[PDB]
């Protein structure tokens, strides 16, 4: 099947600070990727779509890029409210994602 | 739209867990359900799809002959039994909507409209 | 963003490669219906210009936007001549025109006295009174507002679901050449017999030096008997006469 | 925004267009031949309206005239006192309305919902500059707009006859303004010249408006020895333009070598301009020639249906129990 | 055919009073539901309709605020809630059944089935 | 709004007399109008349609006529059971009413 690492495990920031989070396949996923945000004992809403593209009701703050196997989120401010678990959703897999606390 | 979870449940070890998530509307043949599993304080495991346009179900490796999924055609309800129940497979567990399909088979990428989750536990 | 069909957008398409990207079989369109023109002949034929009419309406209602159609659409809201050249393209919009509530934004005329013609827009919040009551200015018992919306919501039916459609409506070109597929240049050959395109005249001859002297609006020459009889050539603009080969 | 006053109160002249409003039909070159096409023309000897801006008594007309289905429209000048048009259906803000004016420094072409004044001017002061520009008070919701490279005109109030004739044709064919031009030099005191040029086509505009109306634009002129008041304190340089209608005609053109049209035969005007197009030639010899047909039209309609009072009992099948 | 009405209720002034009329077939697009109060021993007045077909509602004016119309789509029923209950308003309020319409708009004039009504009071 | 007054206000007849209803609108409905007859307690049931005709079910006794803002009932000869309120409706709105009583 196919597998995605997330990095880094924890993202330490302090709240107005840029934040690059980063996602790698094991194989390609050509553009079939979605990122989500999870608050503690929820299940992640989404946020990107088809690897890149900001789903309809998210801030302009929030955009991706990346292709095969690497990926990655730029939120170009990150909020404290923003800061929530970040996963990578392959087709039919999740990857570890990653926890992104205020400093 | 909506998909209407069943709730929580504690059950002895080797005892079937079956839930439901039904949905108003013509969402059986719209749109695609997919199972996931979420270990309180973890991340996402993929258990399963259903595709009910098509009659079609996957599943993921790691649980097969664990998990089984229906459709119910009236009033667009899917279905997943959770066999071999374990202590050790304590999870809260959900539906989520495959949003991008069609009747021409158009494909999957991302979902929306997630179920959040029923725990179940021994 | 799409118009409802009260309006619609006509941006004019001029002066650009209409690399038409065989989309007649990306499969994503449900719909890709040519009329005056063979669908896989685009990317060859050139255009005064092509007018790109776009709007949002019922998948029931795809069937409508068709030259010559009848129906609540095609006679209220967006009309196509008899006589029509283009492509009626359409596909589905649940991810983006639709709400969870409904989407209320899009609306049709629902209330007219008389057709629309091939066309025009209405744009009109004129009253309509569908009895025999005046009801001026009143909009209720038998009047109302003539524009009506729709219920776009991500589980209605499949012929209820919003489908945007764009109709492309072609000038064929009489003009200089304006919008043309993605035709390669060549290099020029004269003398030896040569099949040529240029802008259209398409044909085949011996190209040579002319000695004609065109007005600098011309571009193109005929003959008593209504052939060609020489082209501006459309790079660097030297006069070449025609001639048929042996 | 003003009404300009101390004009006079003198009806229009008329003209004989004799053999003037031809214009190339189509881009496509043609030599050494006689070509027969239909288009709308204006019709040769045609009654063509003389206008006058000439301070003399004063005059300087500027009339809302009708479009109809296309006009000729001709000066005389010496001074770039005619510059511009106003074409529209209304001129009141209330629809898309074209306005071309020929701006001492910029040809402006735009399409928008104008506020156009009543009595709407150009102008130029003499110690020869612009000052004034009161055509609209409005331009909202533009859908076109072109402006030509910058130039400089010539406002110099030269005297002597009239030595530009600029001729135009302005058409509204399928949404687009058609314009067809050409200059050329005259020495003229009264009317148009007894000669013969096609106009060239010099552009042709997308701009998708129902023309029914036009208004020209005159430029006014304004000096250190006139009275400053806006409304009164002005007066004419000379000037003078025509105005004819295009028709539907049938012409026999005469493409030289080189392709120029170098004469014409409007086929209504008589019989011998029949028989020249019949024949698809510009000398006839001796003999009889056959022009078409005569046939003697009805001048009434007569009915004499009998005198039945019934009606039929579609009340009784129809609107039955 | 029929309308069948919510019975009779007393309620504290302020409290809104909703009610309903029911009906069989297809009549959520056949016809139009106009609402009608008559105080006991009074005559008519009218409150104001839905015209379900068109996703519409007209009321009169004497009504605008106090009276809230709608109507459910699936098994056709009419329902109207009274707002601002005041003791002085007092009535026997029914439904009745706009019987000359159709899916081109035809337009109404009288009225049959009436579902004669409800007594609220407080 | 359109307003209608109705006269008698109350009608005394012996049984098998001659009724005549009248109805006047403020303005006019045109032949927007039905004709209703109510028991007490009662909501009316429907007798007259389009300002004249006879509704289906209704004896040939009752028709009525007018337009514009003047119209009326016609009831050959009233019966003791149809010594009822009646009542014209406007479009939308309803007259007074005439009750109808037994001399
Ligand atoms: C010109 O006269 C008209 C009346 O014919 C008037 O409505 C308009 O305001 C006047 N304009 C100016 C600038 O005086
Ligand atoms: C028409 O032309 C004649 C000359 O043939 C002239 O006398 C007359 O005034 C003209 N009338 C109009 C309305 O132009
Ligand atoms: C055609 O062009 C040549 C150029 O040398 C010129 O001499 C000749 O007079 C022109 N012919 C006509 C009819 O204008
Ligand atoms: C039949 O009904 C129409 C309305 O559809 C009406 O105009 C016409 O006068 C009626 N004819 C008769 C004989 O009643």
């Amino acid at each position: 099947e196919i597998v995605m690492t997330q990095s880094p495990a924890t993202l330490s920031l302090s709240p107005g600070e840029r934040a690059t989070l980063s996602c790698r396949a094991s194989q390609s996923v050509s553009s079939y990727l979605a990122w989500y945000q999870q608050k503690p004992g929820q299940a992640p809403s989404l946020l990107i779509y088809d690897a890149s593209n900001r789903a309809t009701g998210i801030p302009a703050r929030f955009s991706g890029s990346g292709s095969g196997t690497d990926f990655t989120l730029t939120i170009s401010s990150l909020e404290p409210e923003d800061f929530a678990v970040y996963y990578c959703q392959q087709p039919l897999t999740f990857g570890g994602g990653t926890k992104v606390e205020i400093k | 739209v909506q998909l209407v979870q069943s709730g929580a449940e504690v059950k002895k070890p080797g005892s079937s867990v079956k839930v439901s998530c039904k949905a108003s509307g013509g969402t059986f043949s719209s749109y695609t359900i997919s199972w996931v599993r979420q270990a309180p304080g973890q991340g996402l495991e993929w258990m399963g799809r259903i595709i009910p346009i098509l009659d079609r179900v996957m599943y993921a490796q790691k649980f097969q002959g664990r998990v089984t999924i229906t459709a119910d055609k009236s009033t667009s309800t899917a279905y997943m039994e959770l066999s071999s129940l374990r202590s050790e497979d304590t999870a809260v567990y959900y539906c989520a909507r495959r949003a991008i399909d069609s009747d021409t088979y158009v494909e999957q990428s991302h979902f929306d409209y997630w179920g959040q989750g029923t725990l179940v536990t021994v | 963003r799409f118009a409802s069909v009260y309006a619609w957008n006509r941006k004019r398409i001029s002066n650009c490669v209409a690399d038409y990207s065989v989309l007649y079989n990306s499969a994503s369109f449900s719909t890709f219906k040519c009329y005056g023109v063979c669908p896989t002949k685009l990317n060859d034929l050139c255009f005064t210009n092509v007018y790109a009419d776009s709007f949002v309406i019922r998948g029931d209602e795809v069937r409508q936007i068709a030259p010559g159609q009848t129906g609540k659409i095609a006679d209220y809201n967006y009309k196509l001549p008899d006589d029509f050249t283009g492509c009626v393209i359409a596909w589905n919009s649940n991810n983006l025109d639709s709400k969870v509530g409904g989407n209320y934004n899009y609306l049709y005329r629902l209330f007219r006295k008389s057709n629309l013609k091939p066309f025009e827009r209405d744009i009109s919040t004129e009253i309509y009174q569908a009895g025999s009551t005046p009801c001026n200015g009143v909009e209720g018992f038998n009047c109302y507002f003539p524009l009506q919306s729709y219920g776009f919501q991500p589980t209605n039916g499949v012929g209820y679901q919003p489908y945007r459609v764009v109709v492309l409506s072609f000038e064929l070109l009489h003009a200089p050449a304006t919008v043309c597929g993605p035709k390669k240049s060549t290099n020029l050959v004269k003398n030896k017999c040569v099949n040529f395109n240029f802008n259209g005249l398409t044909g085949t001859g011996v190209l040579t030096e002319s000695n004609k002297k065109f007005l600098p609006f011309q571009q193109f020459g005929r003959d008593i008997a209504d052939t060609t009889d020489a082209v501006r050539d459309p790079q660097t603009l030297e006069i070449l006469d025609i001639t048929p080969c042996s | 925004c003003v009404n300009l006053t101390t004009r006079t109160q003198l009806p229009p002249a008329y003209t004989n267009s004799f053999t003037r409003g031809v214009y190339y039909p189509d881009k496509v070159f043609r030599s050494s031949v006689l070509h027969s096409t239909q288009d709308l023309f204006l019709p040769f000897f045609s009654n063509v309206t003389w206008f006058h801006a000439i301070h003399v008594t004063k005059r300087f007309d500027n009339p809302v005239l009708p479009f109809n289905d296309g006009v000729y429209f001709a000066s005389t000048e010496k001074s770039n006192i005619i510059r511009g048009w106003i074409f529209g259906t209304t001129l009141d803000s209330k629809t898309q309305s074209l306005l071309i004016v020929n701006n001492a420094t910029n040809v402006v072409i735009k399409v928008c919902e104008f506020q156009f004044c009543n009595d709407p001017f150009l102008g130029v002061y003499y110690h020869w500059m612009e000052s004034e520009f009161r055509v609209y008070s409005s331009a909202n919701n533009c859908t076109f707009e072109y402006v030509s490279q910058p130039f400089l005109m010539d406002l110099e109030g030269k005297q002597g006859n009239f030595k530009n004739l600029r001729e135009f044709v302005f058409k509204n064919i399928d949404g687009y303004f058609k314009i067809y031009s050409k200059h050329t030099p005259i020495n003229l005191v009264r009317d148009l010249p007894q000669g013969f040029s096609a106009l060239e086509p010099l552009v042709d505009l997308p701009i998708g408006i129902n023309i029914t109306r036009f208004q020209t634009l005159l430029a006014l002129h304004r000096s250190y020895l006139t009275p400053g008041d806006s409304s009164s304190g002005w007066t004419a340089g000379a000037a003078a333009y025509y105005v004819g209608y295009l028709q539907p005609r049938t012409f026999l053109l005469k493409y030289n070598e080189n392709g120029t049209i170098t004469d014409a035969v409007d086929c209504a005007l008589d019989p011998l301009s029949e028989t020249k197009c019949t024949l698809k030639s510009f000398t006839v010899e001796k003999g009889i020639y056959q022009t078409s047909n005569f046939r003697v039209q009805p001048t009434e309609s007569i009915v004499r249906f009998p005198n039945i009072t019934n009606l039929c009992p579609f009340g009784e099948v129809f609107n039955a129990t």
